């Protein structure tokens, strides 16, 4: 990987405690509304309009879930992110064109979601060794883009 | 912000595109697309083989809105709004490829104008096209 | 551009900042410096451990200037017309390392204002924090 | 650095028509003039004044070819570009303290020399690969940074 052995305990031992389910669909909500041209790949979502309309949008939280999801198990696979991301990869070039940028995104709201939820725990050496894994993941998607 | 020495260098270079501007458009699009192909993400409708139709009309339109902007130089906000409002509701383009559009233009006016590339026109031209893309961007949210 | 319910997003958050605002600078550069290693080139000549007073002494002037920034928030420019001229002339810091500290002054808000710290606040910061950088580094060249 | 063999080759080539010395004082001169805040580091040099007296100095032509004269070794280890640089990468983090994002200036200054040198010859295809070499060298810089 990227990350040292200090950083990988830090990394696991946040997420055990994330409900992936609603760290997700605030992570893409907060996307959606921060960087609003990222709706773009939206279109069929509904009501995107307001920040209170895309945070209760169900497809969001959805979507939300889906995303993080993948995202938790490439946590399990920081070795080998390349290896794990290959499919999505593919698919996001070659099916939804959605620009990597977006992932870059992506990881620096998830990572503003983590400090808001988790507070003074949130510390800078673990946000340190989130940057690197959001980094890492982003990479990793990316990776199959022609 | 432009200064005035810039406009006269944009004005000078620009100048001598003249007629070929929307070769070189078509020129700078096909240079982008083989160099960050992270880029095509905004044209899968497009065939982007080389020397299509598409990409002509497209290089042409592009070196069009340019035009504009040189004429209008001391307005660009309100010479390119139509466009900046195009890009920032509708087209939704990041950031990021503005620039990496921009570097193409400059690599594509550099091929070309041996003799009229020199460092001080070099450097008008980079703010300039930072310009443009900044106008392009300022209604995004 | 910060609409009126931008100002008044960032009006109210930096308000519950208040005295706070020395040390949410000072670990935002903290932040900075661990998750974005390359922008400690800038401090060669600074003691860049956990607690020290030179990060913390320019973090409480950083935090002063945003202070300062809020409260002229619609006449920027010339509010923090020294400290462009001293980024574009002396300190000559790459443009790229101001997204970086604005993503870490987020990050720092976030984990002290949970309340505050809305999505709608979350996009005002942002906007704020890029206009700030902008204006910075609006000299450069 | 992902350059199949075509593109190593219509590397190669064109390089063999670079008068090294010119092309690393043109360069340095107009990494100089085009982002001006990349003198910082260049104070020693005397007049940086004017684009003119940029590119007269006799110092920034000297660094020029030095800088470009390694960049020219680098051309010969296109597969072991990392391990090529590596004691240059720790060399501009710890003593040099030289932002990463300056290599990627000057290769981005360096592509629009090439193309100012050869005209029609910098074909789309032959910028592609040369794009690909300057991310890679740059990447390969910055590498050691701590
Ligand atoms: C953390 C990075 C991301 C991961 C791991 C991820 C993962 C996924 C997964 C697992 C799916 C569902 C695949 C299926 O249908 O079988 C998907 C679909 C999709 N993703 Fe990504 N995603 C990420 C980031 C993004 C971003 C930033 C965007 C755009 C802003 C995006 C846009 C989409 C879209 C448009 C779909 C299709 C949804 C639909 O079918 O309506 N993704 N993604
Ligand atoms: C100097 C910067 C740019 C200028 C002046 C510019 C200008 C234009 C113009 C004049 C049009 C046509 C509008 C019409 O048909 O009414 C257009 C459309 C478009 N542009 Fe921008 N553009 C710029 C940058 C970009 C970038 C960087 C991208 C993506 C990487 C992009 C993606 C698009 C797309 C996808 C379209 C729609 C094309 C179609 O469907 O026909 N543009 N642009
Ligand atoms: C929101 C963005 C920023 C603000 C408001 C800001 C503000 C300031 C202020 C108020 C000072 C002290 C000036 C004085 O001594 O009179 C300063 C100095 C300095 N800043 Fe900036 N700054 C910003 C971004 C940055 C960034 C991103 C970097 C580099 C990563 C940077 C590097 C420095 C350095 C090296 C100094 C001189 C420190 C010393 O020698 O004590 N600044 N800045
Ligand atoms: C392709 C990118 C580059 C390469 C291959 C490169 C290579 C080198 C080499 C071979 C040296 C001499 C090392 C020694 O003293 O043994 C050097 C020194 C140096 N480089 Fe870099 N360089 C690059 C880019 C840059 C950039 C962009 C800057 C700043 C804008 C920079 C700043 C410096 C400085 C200040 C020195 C010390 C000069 C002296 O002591 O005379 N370099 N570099």
């Amino acid at each position: 990987a990227h990350l040292t052995p200090e950083e990988k305990s830090a990394v696991t031992a946040l997420w055990g405690k994330v409900n992936v389910d609603e760290v997700g669909g605030e992570a893409l909500g907060r996307l959606l509304v921060v960087y609003p041209w990222t709706q773009r790949f939206f279109e069929s979502f509904g009501d995107l309009s307001t920040p209170d309309a895309v945070m209760g949008n169900p497809k969001v939280k959805a979507h939300g879930k889906k995303v993080l999801g993948a995202f938790s198990d490439g946590l399990a696979h920081l070795d080998n992110l390349k290896g794990t991301f290959a499919t999505l990869s593919e698919l996001h070039c070659d099916k939804l064109h959605v620009d990597p940028e977006n992932f870059r995104l992506l990881g620096n709201v998830l990572v503003c979601v983590l400090a808001h939820h988790f507070g003074k725990e949130f510390t800078p050496p673990v946000q340190a060794a989130y940057q690197k894994v959001v980094a890492g993941v982003a990479n990793a998607l990316a990776h199959k883009y022609h | 912000v432009l200064s005035p020495a810039d406009k006269t260098n944009v004005k000078a270079a620009w100048g001598k595109v003249g007629a070929h501007a929307g070769e070189y458009g078509a020129e700078a699009l096909e240079r982008m697309f083989l160099s960050f192909p992270t880029t095509k993400t905004y044209f899968p409708h497009f065939d982007l083989s080389h020397g299509s139709a598409q990409v002509k009309g497209h290089g042409k339109k592009v070196a069009d809105a340019l035009t504009n902007a040189v004429a209008h130089v001391d307005d660009m906000p309100n010479a390119l709004s139509a466009l900046s409002d195009l890009h920032a509701h509708k087209l939704r383009v990041d950031p990021v490829n503005f620039k990496l559009l921009s570097h193409c233009l400059l690599v594509t006016l550099a091929a070309h104008l041996p003799a009229e590339f020199t460092p001080a026109v070099h450097a008008s031209l980079d703010k300039f096209l930072a310009s443009v893309s900044t106008v392009l961007t300022s209604k995004y949210r």
